Parts: structure tokens; sequence; C-alpha cells
């Protein structure tokens, strides 16, 4: 071997020290990417007159019945992917000391 | 999981290679070839709360008999004493994507080499060479997901 | 004159078009929170979808390389 197997381990340990960090930050660009998609898709509310205040709540009420339809049809695509993964994963799967020292010395 | 035992054998303090060396001369107080066999390993096992069978005794030796003699000598003893002194598969997959930047399902030499540079430490030319062929157990140029596990066993 | 459209567009009448305004003020709110909570569930369900296209991409690379 061209290098000490104790340095080979030093490098290996140092690689997974940043892939975790580049994942605690990937999952951080995604925390923000959420709130930026929830001020565009969920433009917060601010107030009206006892008339055309009403034709707002009848539009939100018509939005929820659609939003949850948008959420359902993507769920059943995630739900189906979970099924195929454990179906793919099934195909591929088929293919002491300190008590001895104390009792000697 | 082999070249990680030598890592904790090289890093053994000489104040620890003295106890082990002492406790190894007591181990073999009665063996011709001066080395641990099944007679001696029989003693400090059943005289230590077991009664392992003579074949079950010889398989605690074949795991560290890199000499084929069935006689665990000293250098084979430190390997044994560090096999008794990690990281999960469910976790080594969310790390396997931070290597695969082009998202192809493999890790080619230019994907590992950019990961080596971000370590703050100093990479040579030979560091990258021995690492890729430590992982690429078939020399196909990439470390697939099945090898990235046999690669990163026991890495803290 | 479809049976379900006359009935689908009648949940609005039965749940909003019948009472107070100082209750409409506190009902128009929680109808939006019901969407923000529902538009977040739709985000963490697309991110997970992107990640499964990768898992299946990786898995499909292992069942074909290990044959
Ligand atoms: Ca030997
Ligand atoms: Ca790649
Ligand atoms: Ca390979």
């Amino acid at each position: 071997s061209k290098i000490s197997a104790s340095r080979k381990l030093q490098l290996k340990t140092l690689l997974l020290q940043i892939a975790k960090q580049e994942l605690e930050r990937e999952a951080e660009e995604r925390r923000g990417e959420k709130g930026r998609a929830l001020s565009t898709r969920a433009q917060p509310l601010e107030l009206l007159g006892f008339a055309e205040l009403q034709d707002l709540a009848r539009q939100l009420h018509a939005r929820v019945d659609k939003v949850d339809e948008e959420r359902y049809d993507i769920e059943a695509k995630v739900t189906k992917n979970i099924t195929e993964i454990a179906d793919l994963t099934q195909k591929i799967f088929d293919l002491s000391a300190d008590a001895m020292m104390q009792a000697l010395l | 999981m082999d070249d990680i035992y030598k890592a904790a054998v090289e890093q053994l303090t000489e104040e620890q290679k003295n106890e082990f060396k002492a406790a190894f001369d007591i181990f073999v107080l009665g063996a011709e070839d001066g080395s641990i066999s099944t007679k001696e390993l029989g003693k400090v096992m059943r005289m230590l709360g077991q009664n392992p069978t003579p074949e079950e005794l010889q398989e605690m030796i074949d795991e560290v008999d890199e000499d084929g003699s069935g006689t665990v000598d000293f250098d084979e003893f430190l390997v044994m004493m560090v096999r008794s002194m990690g990281k999960s598969e469910e976790e080594l997959s969310d790390l396997f994507r931070m290597f695969d930047k082009n998202a192809d399902g493999y890790i080619d030499l230019e994907e590992l080499k950019i990961m080596l540079q971000a370590t703050g430490e100093t990479i040579t030319e030979d560091d990258i060479e021995e690492l890729m062929k430590d992982g690429d157990k078939n020399n196909d140029g990439r470390i697939d997901y099945d090898e990235f596990l046999e690669f990163m066993k026991g890495v803290e | 004159r479809e049976k379900k459209k006359i009935l689908a567009e009648r949940r609005k009448v039965l749940a909003i078009d019948h009472l107070n305004e100082d209750q409409l003020r506190e009902k128009a709110k929680e109808l939006w929170q019901s969407i923000y909570n529902l538009e977040a569930e739709k985000f963490d369900l697309q991110e997970k979808f992107k990640q499964q296209k990768y898992e299946i991409n990786v898995l499909r690379n292992r069942i074909n390389d290990n044959q």
C-alpha cells in the first residue's frame, strides 16, 4: 500500500464529515425554498365590506377543495413510488479484550 | 472492515503495545512455535466464562491468521485485540448523493476528487490513487452504491 | 345541470352564505390557514418525489449491474 491505512481512515472520516454538512445545508436551502413558495402559493391574508368580503370565503372554500386535490394526486405518486422501491429493493436483495487483559496480567 | 483494524493498530500507543506484549507472553507459556493456537486459546476462554468448541476455537484464529499457520502470533494478536475495543446503511445513502453531483448513480474519479479537496486537508497524488482502487473492487471507474457501503464500514 | 356540480358548488352556500360577519372575519382566516397548511404538505410531497426518482434511478442501476 502506498499510504498508511491509518491515514486512509483519516481521509475517509473527513469525507463523511462534509457530506453530512453538505446535507445539513442542502436541507437548509430547502427550508427557505419552502417559505419562499408559501408567500407565492399562500399569499397571506389582509382585510372588508360585509358584502364582497363574502365572495372571498367562497373562493378560499373552493380553493381548499382543489388544493387537497392537488395534494392527493401527488401523494398517490409518492405512495406508488414507495411501493416500487420496496419492490425493486426486494429484487436486488436476493443477489473480549478488556475482560481478558484483566484476567491475565 | 479490514484496513480499519490496522488503523487502530498503528495508532496503538507504545504504552499499550507493552501490556499486550506482556499479556501475550503469558498467553503462550507452553506452546512450541511461541504463538497462540487452539490449546492456549482454549485456556483463557473456558478459564474465562465460556467453553468454545475446538473448531469454534479455530475460527477465532482464521479471522486474523494472515500467515495460514493457525498460530496467532503477536502482530496477529494486536489485530485480535482491536477487534474488541459504526455508521448505518440508512445514513450512508443520503451521503451517497452528496458525492454523486451529476446524479447518475455512481461516483467517478472526478466526483471523489472534488470531495477530497473540500476536506481542508492536503491531498497528494497517491492519496486519490489508493482510495479509488480501495473502493472500485472491479476497476470499472466508479464506486456504485453496493461498494460505497463496503467502502465506508465503521467510519465514524 | 349536472347532479354533482349543483351539489359541489353548494358546500359554499351551506358553510359561508348563512350568518355573521364578525364570524366571517374569524372564519375567512382559518380557511386560509387550512390552505397554508395544505400548500406546505404539497411542497414536502414534491421534494420527496424528486428524491424517489433518484432512489429508483440508483436501484435500477443495481438490479442491472448485479445480474
Ligand atoms: Ca499466523
Ligand atoms: Ca456520478
Ligand atoms: Ca465499481
